[PDB]
């Protein structure tokens, strides 16, 4: 293959003319690799010419698939290229990464087959800390915090986060708002909260996996979380990192129906009924589940909790076990200890 | 398209850095204090601070240090601006004129670079070889100091360590070395570099990279012979000098973080240290090891000198006097008599400078005069929060007090050789007239031989021909000066009682009934000169001087003013002044730098008029409403030119500035009669008496805002006014610690633990709740209260404490629905540390009746009620993201009516008519309209622009004003164009301005009286605003022609006026933001325009060299430099 290592970025709030890929139909959030195999001779020649010149293409996120009209889009720079003639077709495989977000100022159809659009690159504005306008001069030296410790011994690092909130927003008492309000507009705090509520759907190591930059982290989270497309356009229209992070929190807190994986169509339970009295997710109530096997209580973690095998109704795959009480005076009577990765939360519509 | 005008009615007060040096003179000890732009230069004297100059700089003073380069007598002053303007100022006075010249000026900004989060650091070589500046991370900008470096040409030097906390230049070194503490993943280190100007790059430092505490806060460079550095954090002070290393962990600095420092000895043996909670330590250096002539440290003892204001910049003046300048408290002057030990504290306060502090909410209230507003602000924070009542009135400083039995008139009588002093004042009692003689402060009343003992004398002045006349109703008695005996008696032919007698320098007129008699004073004799008859009785008469060319009389039967010939009986002019009541005082005054005669009616209203000294009478119809009580206008010599004091229920002082009179309200409840008395006891005084008693004292110059402070020892957050209840309602926060016995303990006796009727909110509408992460020992918890503070004594009448973990946010007093009574509606929010965005809140409706705060209503909402206002009898709440409209039922229970769900957080609610304006911190200004036919909100407009927004206000149905990041002000405007049914949905941004302050609160109203003036004023409306630093502003609109004229005049003044540091005006006022900068538009700087009256007439001439001036015409002459004086004088009255 052919690897390109140079990095270029057009100036923000400026116009540029680029061709539009017709095969692409989804919104390519910047930072997300979107490999594509091109077999149309005109498209292949255009891609080769672009890779020779700039290796920059445009992807238009149409709001309506039938209408194919987009008020916003993205620019993609090719990271790897490999064009080979296989089975009589000059197929070119290109792995590209989004670089900038573009609003379609004017798109017209070129005679070559592709459509050329002149668009102005939207500016991704980055904001200073909310306390920089009012921070006391003497308290400037107290802005740097002694690192970010984290360990299982600290568990939730609760005291550390109170200390951070109390030290960073100390001057919020000069203003009509309280510190817990400014903490709702902090980039670090919102990144921490997104990490925390993403650990409850998967147990990945987020101490290295997720970026430490609000812009990069915001795009990565916008890419990873599973929703429909139109809300992805909505998240794309956002022009600031803080607003994008807040929108992502709103979307994550909007979805509460823990649907199955595999199926991605049935509703196992809801986040409202979480039997947090006593890893695995405990649900006090459940529906649309099939229980089988025998209540084998051997080596049970929970005293007085016998469990049986479970499946959805159709997926027939194990998602957990409905622990049942082994004593008459035991509450809850039946609680489902489902596996975290066996469910994919979706918007409860 | 907006045409605003922004002015400042109170300069900023929050001190953000002070420094002492020999600045004004080679021997003086100065003290320079910067506020934002107000560089105040004081000279330290024995008693305290004597102000010397106060210069307004075109920027926010972010760096200020006095240095003396080799070869100079007095120090210079390097000042850096938050917009990166660097200037080197020098003091220059020529006998009487004082000027701050600029020896070098430049802009030290970089094209690119993220500004350092720890902020600008500006440090100077002790040998004055360079100036180091940290502006952006990983870059140290060095400014060489040369006589030919007039542009301050600086160069960068890369720093290998990005996270630099504090950096300083060391003492006793050959090459300029810097030492600094920096943060790396390993921890916190201290590193030293050497700086060479030739090579223009760092070198090897004298020391080695050491390791310090994980929270080592700040560095302090110790002078010779100690040398080295001291690094202090939160639990240890460590002194490093290469091979030497001392470390101390005292058990007294554990409670708080040292934040400020200063040096009290020239040889650096003792240092002053102040922390966040306002406590003053003292670091003592022990040099007991003089082993080889040199001095080395042995011990590092830390004392504790007591407690002061919450310090921000200490400074040790001479003789144990410290200026504890406070940013959120109030600047002090504490005396460190370290041998006092009165109660363990070695500090005793001396002075206290007013500091309006972090204004967090204000309200305009018509408290007393019922005509002019009074601002009430929740100032300060933590242990020094207070309420400030700000009023616009000419202040009277009373120095003497005395009790009189309802005296209704006094007059100074001199019975001694002329020495500009009167040893006695005759007071008019009901039936008699007892004259009190006071060589010192005596109160005994002594009867004069030449004055009638018990006759109720009316006029007793300083007659001519070395005589004293005591004219009464019975007879006029003239006594001599040296004989001091009755030498003349002028009895009327009918022996009747004269109602009102007019007295002059040598001519005396007595009016009895409808007849009048004029007489001339003669040496030791009284001679009647003429007699005359009038159509109606003479209620009042007074001829103002010599011989008066005219005499003014008020007709008792017609209530008309007639001016005639005083030494004759020939009438000149007459005018029926309304006729509502008989006038009670008519006089002619020269206070207008001309001849003018105004008369006061019995109802207090005065009809202005303009007299002629030689011959001629005019009308000049103009009404001034002093009040609703009879007024006896007088004049006092201790004045600018003459002044005119009108004593009434609302006393006023009338003074002319340029061509129009100004009636400034006095700072007294009510005065019945006043008289000047420039006696030995109180020189330049004015003795005033009321219905209660009498007093004497001096009067301030004019219209200075007076601020009354009411301490609370808490943090006040909000304030409203309930008119019917005659009381205020203020939310406040008190910080408490977690107690070992289970519960919370207060640090100090606040203003909520010391209320009359203290209640506790028990309406636990919910129960249970969760807190798995329970609070531990030593944690700080905020407890909120609603205080009901009075309007006269300013005492807390009730302190209703809310639930636990409940932050009470908003507060409104209104008459909901159709109820005849008012309520205090408070919206709260249950906040627990585990939860991030609160989920539970309340809207609790109190009603303060009969001294008890009874909770009338109750309501639980699924969110936090951020803001609340009132529609026409319907509450309008903002719960998290939704805007809800509550209708108050008859059963006394708030009932929901309609909802409007937003994608933004409804955080700023401001309404007028039916237009609602909703905003949040990200400047998502949004508009809504209430449709009565449907009952649901319709979104009319929208404005989204990511940026930190601080406040918002409605100016009109069209203009919406607001504050914005980097201390800017903006103004949006709706409608116009109406092109494609989508432009009306958008808010055009028309006005931009760089105010230079962080606005907290916007509120309508104004602090001037409501004299209508028929034609009104060009400025329409008035919006006060209050900022963190403590200034009160004022935004008022303007007509388009006025805006064009004042913008052209602003452009013309920019070329004539000279700034300090030579910062061009248009760059100071450009809309500044970290990413883009655009010129100001739609805003007129009120300060610059009002500075047009300070420049000289020769300088005023070329300001108006070729202009139009309009004024119902074209381009008449060139405004003649007097039309614009009229314009600016009119513009000055607004604030
Ligand atoms: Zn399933």
């Amino acid at each position: 293959m052919e690897e390109f290592h140079g990095r270029t970025l057009h100036d923000d709030d400026s116009c540029q003319v680029i061709p539009v890929l017709p095969q692409v139909m989804m919104i390519l959030i910047p930072g997300q690799t979107l490999p594509l195999q091109l077999f149309h001779p005109q498209e292949v020649s255009m891609v080769r010419n672009l890779i020779q010149k700039d290796r920059t293409f445009a992807v238009l996120a149409y709001s309506n698939v039938q209408e194919r009209e987009a008020q916003f889009g993205t620019t993609a720079e090719i990271y790897a290229y490999r064009e080979e003639q296989d089975f009589g077709i000059e197929i070119v495989k290109v792995k590209a990464i989004g670089r900038q977000r573009f609003k379609v100022l004017e798109l017209r159809t070129q005679s070559d087959g592709i459509q050329q659009a002149k668009v102005q690159i939207l500016p991704e504005c980055v904001l200073p800390s909310t306390m920089s306008a009012v921070q006391l001069e003497s308290l400037n030296k107290c802005q740097i915090f002694p690192s970010k410790p984290v360990s299982r011994e600290d568990q939730c690092s609760y005291k550390w986060w109170q200390k951070y909130q109390k030290r960073k927003f100390h001057c919020a008492n000069l203003t009509s708002w309280p510190r817990w309000l400014y903490s709702l507009y902090d980039a670090e705090t919102l990144m921490d909260r997104i990490k925390k509520q993403l650990r409850e759907w998967d147990e990945n190591l987020k101490d290295d996996s997720l970026p430490s930059n609000p812009i990069d982290f915001s795009y990565r989270v916008a890419a990873c979380l599973p929703i429909d497309d139109v809300l992805r356009i909505q998240l794309l229209k956002i022009g600031s990192a803080i607003q994008r992070l807040r929108c992502e929190l709103d979307i994550m807190n909007k979805c509460t129906s823990l649907c199955c994986k595999q199926c991605q169509e049935t509703e196992i339970t809801t986040k409202n009924e979480i039997f947090s009295l006593s890893e695995t997710l405990t649900v006090y109530k459940a529906c649309n589940l099939n229980l089988i096997g025998r209540p084998s209580t051997e080596h049970s973690w929970f005293p007085g909790y016998a469990w049986t095998v479970a499946q959805c109704k159709i997926c027939a795959s194990h998602i957990g076990w409905k622990f049942t009480a082994t004593k008459k005076d035991m509450s809850p009577q039946k609680f489902w200890g489902l596996t975290r990765s066996a469910l994919l939360p979706t918007i409860p519509d | 398209m907006s045409y605003n005008y922004v002015v400042t009615a109170q300069k900023p007060t929050a001190v953000n850095g002070c420094v002492t040096g020999h600045f004004t003179s080679a021997e003086d000890l100065n003290l320079l204090i910067a506020k934002n732009t107000r560089l105040e230069i004081y000279v330290v004297t024995a008693e305290g601070l004597r102000p010397v100059k106060e210069v307004g700089m075109y920027g926010k003073i972010a760096v200020m240090e006095l240095f003396r380069p080799k070869g100079e007598s007095k120090d210079l002053l390097f000042i850096l601006t938050a917009k990166y303007n660097a200037c080197i100022l020098e003091y220059k006075q020529s006998g009487e004129s004082i000027d701050i010249i600029t020896r070098a000026h430049g802009n030290v900004q970089d094209r690119i670079g993220r500004p350092s989060e720890t902020g600008i650091i500006g440090i100077i070589d002790p040998e004055c070889r360079m100036i180091g500046l940290r502006l952006y991370d990983g870059l140290f900008k060095v400014i060489p100091l040369d006589r030919d470096n007039k542009e301050l040409k600086a160069f960068n030097i890369r720093l290998e360590e990005l996270h630099v906390i504090d950096v300083k230049f060391l003492y006793g070194c050959q090459a300029p070395t810097i030492c600094f503490v920096y943060q790396d993943p390993q921890g916190r280190h201290v590193k030293t570099y050497e700086v060479s100007l030739r090579e223009k790059e760092f070198n090897k430092g004298p020391w080695k990279q050491e390791n310090v505490e994980a929270e080592a806060s700040m560095v302090i460079a110790v002078p010779e012979p100690f040398g080295g550095a001291i690094i202090i954090g939160q639990e240890s002070i460590t002194y490093h000098n290469g091979d030497k290393y001392l470390a101390i962990a005292p058990p007294i600095i554990k409670q708080s973080t040292i934040v400020c420092h200063n040096r009290v000895d020239p040889n650096g043996s003792r240092y002053l240290l102040g922390d966040m909670e306002g406590r003053l330590f003292m670091l003592l250096l022990e040099k007991e090891e003089q082993m080889d002539g040199t001095v080395t440290l042995k011990d590092l003892r830390v004392e504790l000198l007591g407690e002061t204001s919450i310090a921000e910049c200490l400074t040790y003046l001479d003789n144990g006097v410290v200026f504890v300048g406070s940013r959120l408290g109030d600047s002090q002057l504490v005396k460190l008599n370290v041998d006092s030990n009165e109660q363990g504290s070695y500090v005793v306060a001396m002075e206290t400078f007013t500091n309006l502090g972090p204004i967090v909410d204000m309200c305009v209230v018509d408290l007393e005069r019922q005509g002019q507003g009074q601002l009430v602000t929740c100032s300060g924070a933590f242990k020094e929060g207070s309420l400030r009542i700000i009023r616009n009135g000419i202040g009277i400083h009373e120095h003497a007090s005395i009790d009189l039995p309802g005296i209704k008139g006094l007059w100074p009588l001199r019975s001694d050789p002329n020495r500009e002093t009167d040893d006695t004042l005759v007071l008019s009692f009901v039936g008699q007239t007892r004259v009190l003689m006071l060589n010192g402060e005596e109160v005994e009343e002594t009867e004069l031989m030449g004055f009638v003992d018990d006759q109720q004398t009316f006029f007793c002045g300083n007659v001519a021909h070395q005589q004293l006349i005591q004219i009464t109703s019975a007879s006029v008695r003239l006594v001599s000066q040296e004989p001091k005996a009755l030498v003349s008696e002028w009895k009327e032919p009918q022996a009747k009682n004269i109602s009102v007698a007019s007295c002059n320098s040598s001519q005396v007129v007595v009016a009895v009934g409808r007849a009048l008699y004029y007489l001339q004073i003669h040496p030791q004799e009284l001679r009647q000169i003429s007699h005359t008859e009038m159509e109606h009785e003479v209620a009042c008469l007074d001829i103002t001087p010599g011989l008066s060319p005219l005499c003014a009389i008020g007709l008792w039967t017609d209530i008309s003013a007639r001016i005639l010939k005083l030494p004759s009986f020939e009438l000149l002019h007459k005018e029926m002044l309304g006729g509502e009541i008989i006038p009670r005082s008519i006089l002619m005054t020269t206070f207008e730098s001309s001849h003018y005669l105004l008369c006061a009616l019995g109802d207090g209203a005065l009809f202005y008029f303009g007299l002629n000294i030689e011959t001629g009478l005019l009308s000049d119809r103009k009404k001034v409403t002093l009040g609703t009580q009879p007024t006896v206008l007088r004049t006092f010599r201790s004045l600018s030119t003459t002044n005119v004091f009108a004593c009434s229920d609302r006393p006023t002082v009338i003074y002319s500035s340029n061509h129009k009179l100004v009636f400034s309200n006095v700072n007294l409840k009510e005065v019945n009669y006043m008289c000047p008395l420039n006696s030995d006891g109180y020189p330049d005084s004015l003795a005033l008496a009321n219905n209660s008693t009498l007093t004497i004292g001096t009067i301030d110059e004019i219209q200075k805002l007076h601020i009354r402070t009411v301490p609370l020892y808490e943090s006040p957050r909000k304030i409203c006014y309930q008119e019917v209840s005659q009381c205020f309602g203020v939310l406040s926060s008190r910080i408490e610690v977690q107690d070992t016995s289970g519960g919370t303990t207060a640090l100090r006796p606040s203003a909520s633990t010391q209320a009359l009727s203290s209640s506790v909110s028990s309406s636990k509408l919910f129960s249970s709740s969760t807190a798995p992460h329970e609070t531990s020992f030593g944690e700080e918890v905020e407890v909120h209260n609603l205080l009901i503070i009075d309007q006269h004594t300013f005492e807390v009448l009730h302190a209703h404490q809310f639930l636990q973990n409940e932050y009470a946010l908003s507060l409104v007093s209104c008459k909901l629905g159709k109820d005849p009574n008012t309520y205090f509606i408070v919206g709260t929010a249950m906040v627990y540390p585990e939860e991030a965005e609160p989920k539970q809140g309340r809207i609790v409706v109190f009603q303060y009746s009969d001294g008890k705060l009874q909770t009338v209503a109750e309501k639980e909402v699924k969110g936090a009620v951020y803001s609340m206002v009132e529609f026409n009898g319907k509450l309008l709440a903002s719960i998290n993201s939704t805007v809800r409209l509550y209708e108050w039922t008859t059963e006394k229970e708030l009932r929901t009516e309609c909802n409007h769900y937003n994608n933004i957080m409804a955080l700023y609610l401001k309404t007028k008519g039916d237009f609602i304006l909703v905003g949040d911190l990200m400047r998502s200004v949004l508009l809504l309209a209430y449709k009565p036919m449907e009952g649901n909100f319709e979104e009319i407009a929208r404005d989204f622009n990511p940026n930190w927004m601080s406040a918002v206000e409605i100016l009109d149905d069209d203009n919406f004003l607001g504050a914005e990041n980097a201390f800017n002000l903006f103004v949006c405007q709706k409608d116009s164009a109406a092109t494609t049914d989508e432009e009306r949905q958008h808010l055009q941004e028309v006005g931009l301005f760089h105010l230079g302050e962080f606005v907290n609160v916007f509120c309508h109203g104004s602090l001037v009286m409501q004299n209508l003036g028929e034609t009104s004023t060009p400025t329409q409306g008035s919006v006060l605003f209050g900022t963190v630093n403590g200034m009160i502003g004022l935004v008022t609109s303007l007509s388009e022609s006025w805006y064009n004229l004042l913008l052209d005049m602003q452009n013309r003044l920019n070329k004539v006026i000279k700034s300090v540091g030579k910062i061009e005006h248009s760059f100071w006022r450009s809309f500044h933001t970290e990413r883009k900068t655009e010129p100001a538009t739609g805003f007129i700087d009120g300060d610059l325009i009002e500075s047009f009256l300070d420049i000289s007439r020769p300088k005023m001439q070329e300001v108006v060299a070729n202009l139009q001036y309009d004024d119902g015409s074209g381009m008449k002459r060139e405004a003649t430099a007097d039309d614009l004086i009229k314009v600016v004088e009119e513009l000055t009255r607004i604030h």
